């Protein structure tokens, strides 16, 4: 359609002009103007928790856009999914996995 | 009457002059001081930064903890012998263009502390653009020094680009404020008696 | 070559370019506006001497950052150093690229929408990490890992806070979301979703009170790119919560763009007041609040929203 | 943490926002140097001068 | 839509080739992120909008974030001082083996019936419908798989 | 009008590239990177196959594939952290003690 190809061209022009704007800004900044330890594993733990719960979040993302088309049995399935998610979260909290302080 | 870094004349096409004026306007209207606390003079500096004086009105409130982003180094305090290499390193970490304001008698000359552990003025090892007498200078003296620095910045010539043109920095030789205000200062006859408020 | 299809193509391209220029100029103009409004909150004036009302302070700052000496650290990774402000600008700019500001005024009427916003947040974390690592400083690196751990702790429920609005709308599209608020704005049913998304949006933008800095080695115009990128992120998050929780352009009397601009201006002023008012919590308190309170709140909110929707389905 | 102290903290944050907003509705405390001259008390210790006698000769 | 698919596939191939031949771990992860963005563009060109969205959100927004986190943790160290993988006596053999397997798989691919991918956009609503319909136990046991990975990675990745 | 053969060829190319990176690199981090490349190529192949048949099954299998990929990346990076903690190097040829 003409409207969808107009929106595609608008999005492409938006991306190109934004990239060109920031690149030209950096180029003008460079051109103008004269010249003259072992980290603690809690970082890995919190990033790993973010990865796992982001995958669980993607499952809930897929569920949320089709809640009406899934019916009450989909609600029961997603309630079991969310309950397992919350049991894992309670497990992580209670063993001090999510406690940054010692 | 300029100074090239030698006493030379004014090097300033007419479009290059307008571009230099625009650059100087943008530089003097956006001055970012470095957050550096030495002694009591820094307390009066940050007092000028607060609401009752509002140094933000001149565009000079963005107080940076990083010397890279700062344009102005205000040496506001005594230049102790242990702190002098720190001051020199923080000045060296800055980028062109950079300006220096000595605030207070300690930073000017050492002040009352002509003592074994004090460097007698910060101009002993870094170049200073504006000096403020006082111990401490009041906040509006720091504002007046900021306007003096702005007036000095607005009449200096710097290269627009590092690949085109003369790369030397031409700083104007301003008339001294003492000679400028001698007309109005000597003409003073009577002041208010100290017994009043 | 004069054809109405080409006219519509150029009109849509011009509208997208106008939206881009307006949002970038708004980010810069309210960098200056944050300075002025912090002055207003702190019983002073702020910059009001460079031009009428201080409106030329931004131009002076722009010129100063342009003609500041460009300095890359000698022992640093040059490509990553240049790439971090690149991402910090473009990620939230493209996040704004899906916001509908008016009926017929939208850059991309995508079928994903807030999913594209989630992609842009997942690149903004890269911007912060690359800024920290490329500085070749251990203090900056530690500060960057702490800040990125915070933004992961709040990105973990940003999408789930949006999922209540998505569930009520039944679609990922932003126009469907603003059309589902024809009767009642989503702030009333999705109030817990509103507070969780507001907290997560403030936290992933690294705004107060969620802020060994990793910007200390950045100078010249790269620091300006970081500044305008954070401000564009503020504008984008404000416009997104206007469209998602406050109807968007819907209003009884004033024109729709005026309503959208007024709601966005109120929320950006709320950002300024949030900076001026709250103190900084400790880092462990911030992550514990993100992991122990807000994520279960989003999950329970999604469950309650689904139960309410399926009850109303006859 | 406790829900009661969470609600107390939320109310305290709302109160802090309210005070800062009402203080935004207040009057400015800035003395506009240099447009507004600084008042100095008569015995203020600033620039040093040498004065003259009533007959006009210098006092030093 | 064809041009976008081919340019994104070419970018992904070149970025993967730069990944498996680079020395700097952060640079390798950066080209890997570029390859993941390219493969997401491939997904968007084929109408799999949800798959490309998850490719940027999860694969190029969580997993490689974790890789970048671990690389910053290691502070990467007898790696660039060796460069053993670019000597031919190490890499010619495995490259020959991978080329032979690629030739066999491509020959198997070329003998299939192709009506062409029409690229009709498949929304996340249909994916969510079939996810909680025909694939209920897939979702539940995938939650259990994520739980298993969480427990294993917590048990191993501690410091005591 | 995009051939299924071309998508499967691209996925196969990325798979054998990930396998080559997994084999030729002695660094465990690059082995994990190669493993991520292979599993992403397999997920791309499933997406291509699902898009050819007009079914959501390819995207469902993509979702399962990236769930597996996230979990094995977490486990492998934890193992890599333990190896770097107790050996101070990531040379996978060093850990070869059990043999025969
Ligand atoms: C260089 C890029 C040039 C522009 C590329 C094309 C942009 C438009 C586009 O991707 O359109 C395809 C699709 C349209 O989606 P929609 O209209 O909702 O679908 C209805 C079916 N026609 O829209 C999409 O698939 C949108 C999702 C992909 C958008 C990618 C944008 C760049 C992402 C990476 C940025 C990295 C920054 C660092
Ligand atoms: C686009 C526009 C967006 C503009 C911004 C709008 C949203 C702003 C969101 C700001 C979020 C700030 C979140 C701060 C969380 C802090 C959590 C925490 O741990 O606080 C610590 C404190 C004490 O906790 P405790 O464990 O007892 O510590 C004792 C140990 N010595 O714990 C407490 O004091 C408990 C209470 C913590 C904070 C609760 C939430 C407050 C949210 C901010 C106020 C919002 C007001 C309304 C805003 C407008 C709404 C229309
Ligand atoms: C779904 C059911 C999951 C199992 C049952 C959960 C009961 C409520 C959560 C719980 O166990 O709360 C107590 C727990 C105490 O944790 P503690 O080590 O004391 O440190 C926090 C300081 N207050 O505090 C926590 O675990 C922190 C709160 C976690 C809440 C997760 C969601 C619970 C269900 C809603
Ligand atoms: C959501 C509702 C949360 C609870 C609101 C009512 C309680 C409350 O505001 O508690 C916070 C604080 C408690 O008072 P306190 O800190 O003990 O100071 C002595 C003065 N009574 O009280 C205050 O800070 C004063 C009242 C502030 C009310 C703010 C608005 C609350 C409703 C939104
Ligand atoms: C180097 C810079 C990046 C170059 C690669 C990406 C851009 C390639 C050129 C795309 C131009 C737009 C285009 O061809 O769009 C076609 C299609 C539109 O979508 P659709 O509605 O399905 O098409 C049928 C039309 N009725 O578009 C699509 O279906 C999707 C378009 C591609 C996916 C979005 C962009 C991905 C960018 C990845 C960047 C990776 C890092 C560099
Ligand atoms: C990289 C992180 C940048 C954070 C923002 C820095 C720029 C704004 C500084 C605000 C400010 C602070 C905090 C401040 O403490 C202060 O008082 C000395 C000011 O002068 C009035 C300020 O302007
Ligand atoms: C912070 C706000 C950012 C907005 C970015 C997009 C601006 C688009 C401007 C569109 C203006 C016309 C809108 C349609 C007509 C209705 C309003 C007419 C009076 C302005
Ligand atoms: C220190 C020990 C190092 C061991 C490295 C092992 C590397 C194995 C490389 C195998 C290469 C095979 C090349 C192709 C062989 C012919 C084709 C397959 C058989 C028909
Ligand atoms: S000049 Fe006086 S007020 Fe200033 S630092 Fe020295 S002692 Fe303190």
């Amino acid at each position: 359609s003409t409207e969808v190809i107009a929106h595609h061209w608008a999005f492409a022009i938006f991306l190109i002009v934004a990239i060109g704007l920031c690149c030209l800004m950096l180029v003008g900044g460079w051109f103008l103007g004269g010249r003259a330890l072992r980290l603690s594993a809690k970082f890995y733990l919190v990033a790993m928790f973010f990865v796992i719960f982001d995958v669980e979040a993607l499952y809930l993302f897929a569920w949320s856009t089709s809640i009406r088309e899934s019916g009450w049995v989909g609600f029961v399935e997603a309630a079991i999914f969310i309950f397992v998610l919350l049991a894992g979260l309670v497990y992580l909290v209670r063993i001090g996995a999510l406690d940054w302080t010692p | 009457d300029y100074t090239l870094t030698e006493i030379v004349t004014d090097p300033l096409n007419v479009f290059m002059g307008k571009l230099n004026d625009m650059v100087n306007w943008g530089r003097k209207n956006s001055i970012w001081p470095y957050n550096f606390g030495l002694s009591c003079c820094y307390v009066e500096m940050v007092t000028s930064f607060t609401a009752v004086h509002d140094v933000a009105r001149f565009g000079a409130e963005v107080l940076r903890a990083s010397p890279r982003q700062a344009d102005l180094m205000v040496v506001a305090g005594t230049c102790f012998t242990k702190m002098a290499p720190v001051i020199q390193r923080l000045y060296d970490q800055m980028l062109e263009p950079k300006w220096v304001i000595s605030m207070g008698a300690c930073a000017n000359s050492g002040g009352m502390y002509d003592i074994y552990s004090v460097v007698q003025g910060v101009d002993k090892f870094i170049p200073v653009d504006v000096y403020i007498p006082g111990c401490p200078p009041r906040p509006e003296a720091y504002m007046q020094a900021l306007m003096l620095l702005q007036e000095s910045i607005g009449k200096e010539r710097r290269p627009l680009s590092w690949v085109v043109g003369d790369q030397g920095v031409y700083r104007a030789n301003m008339q001294s404020e003492r000679e400028r205000k001698r007309g109005e200062r000597i003409a003073v006859t009577n002041l208010r008696t100290p017994d009043e408020i | 070559w004069i054809s109405p299809e080409l006219i519509e193509i150029l009109l849509t391209i011009l509208k997208a370019v106008v939206i881009l220029l307006v949002v970038v100029t708004c980010g810069a103009f309210m960098s200056f506006g944050e300075r002025r409004l912090l002055g207003l909150f702190q019983n002073r004036y702020g910059p009001n001497r460079v031009g009428w009302g201080g409106s030329l302070q931004l131009v002076a700052d722009m010129i100063k950052m342009f003609f500041k000496e460009d300095w890359i650290p000698k022992f640093s990774d040059r490509v990553i150093f240049t790439l971090a402000p690149m991402i910090a600008f473009t990620s939230l700019l493209l996040a704004f690229a899906i916001v509908p500001v008016s009926p017929g005024w939208v850059v991309a009427d995508l079928n994903i929408g807030i999913l594209f916003f989630l992609m842009m947040a997942g690149l903004a974390v890269y911007a912060v990490l690359f800024a920290g690592w490329s500085s070749n400083n251990k203090y900056s690196l530690l500060g960057a890992m702490r800040a990125s751990a915070q933004t992961l702790s709040y990105e973990v429920f940003l999408g789930l806070s949006l999922m209540g609005v998505v569930a009520q709308a039944g679609s990922f599209n932003m126009t469907d979301i603003v059309n589902s608020q024809a009767h009642v704005w989503n702030v009333i049913p999705q109030f817990f979703g509103f507070i969780t998304f507001a907290i997560a949006g403030v936290a992933v933008c690294h705004r107060h009170p969620f802020d060994d800095g990793y910007h200390i080695e950045y100078s010249g115009m790269k620091f300006g790119l970081f500044f305008v990128g954070e401000y564009i992120g503020i504008v984008t998050i404000s416009a997104l919560m206007v469209t998602l929780f406050f109807g968007g352009w819907q209003g009884p009397l004033l024109p729709p763009f005026i309503w959208f601009a007024l709601k966005t201006a109120f929320f950006m002023m709320m950002f300024i007041l949030i900076r001026a008012s709250l103190p900084r919590p400790r880092y462990d308190q911030v992550m514990s609040f993100g992991w122990k309170i807000c994520l279960p709140l989003t999950l329970i909110n999604l469950l309650v929203t689904a139960a309410v929707i399926l009850w109303q389905a006859q | 943490m406790t829900l009661k102290e969470l609600l107390v903290g939320f109310g305290t944050q709302v109160r802090s926002i309210w005070m800062i907003g009402l203080h935004a509705f207040a009057k400015r405390e800035t003395r506009m140097y240099p447009e507004e001259p600084v008042y100095l008390p008569p015995r203020y210790r600033g620039r040093i001068v040498l004065t003259r006698d009533p007959d006009g000769e210098e006092r030093c | 839509m064809e041009f976008a698919f081919y340019i994104c596939g070419l970018i992904a191939i070149l970025a993967t080739l730069r990944v498996i031949t680079h020395t700097n771990p952060v640079h390798a992860l950066l080209y890997l992120i570029i390859s993941l963005l390219a493969i997401s563009g491939v997904f968007f060109s084929l109408g799999a909008y949800f798959a490309g969205a998850l490719e940027i959100i999860v694969y190029a927004g969580a997993i490689m974030v974790l890789f970048v986190f671990v690389v910053m943790m290691l502070n990467l160290s007898e790696i660039e001082q060796e460069r053993q993988w670019l000597k031919p006596q190490v890499w010619i053999g495995p490259a020959i083996l991978s080329a032979i397997m690629l030739v066999v798989i491509v020959y198997a691919i070329l003998g299939v019936n192709d009506q062409g991918i029409d690229g009709t956009p498949i929304s996340a609503k249909a994916v969510g419908i079939t996810l909680f319909g025909p694939y209920v136990l897939a979702v539940e046991l995938a939650s259990m798989l994520l739980l298993a990975g969480l427990v294993v990675a917590f048990h191993v990745g501690r410091e005591e | 009008m995009i051939p299924l053969q071309h998508g499967l060829i691209l996925a196969a190319i990325l798979f054998v590239l990930g396998l080559t990176g997994l084999v030729i690199r002695r660094n465990l981090l690059f082995m994990l990177i190669g493993l991520e490349i292979m599993i992403n190529a397999s997920a791309l192949a499933f997406v291509v196959a699902g898009s050819y048949w007009g079914q959501t099954d390819g995207q469902v299998m993509y979702i399962l594939a990236i769930s597996l990929a996230a979990a094995e990346a977490s486990i492998g990076l934890a193992l890599l952290l333990q190896l770097h903690r107790r050996r101070q190097n990531l040379n996978i040829d060093s850990v070869s003690e059990m043999r025969g």
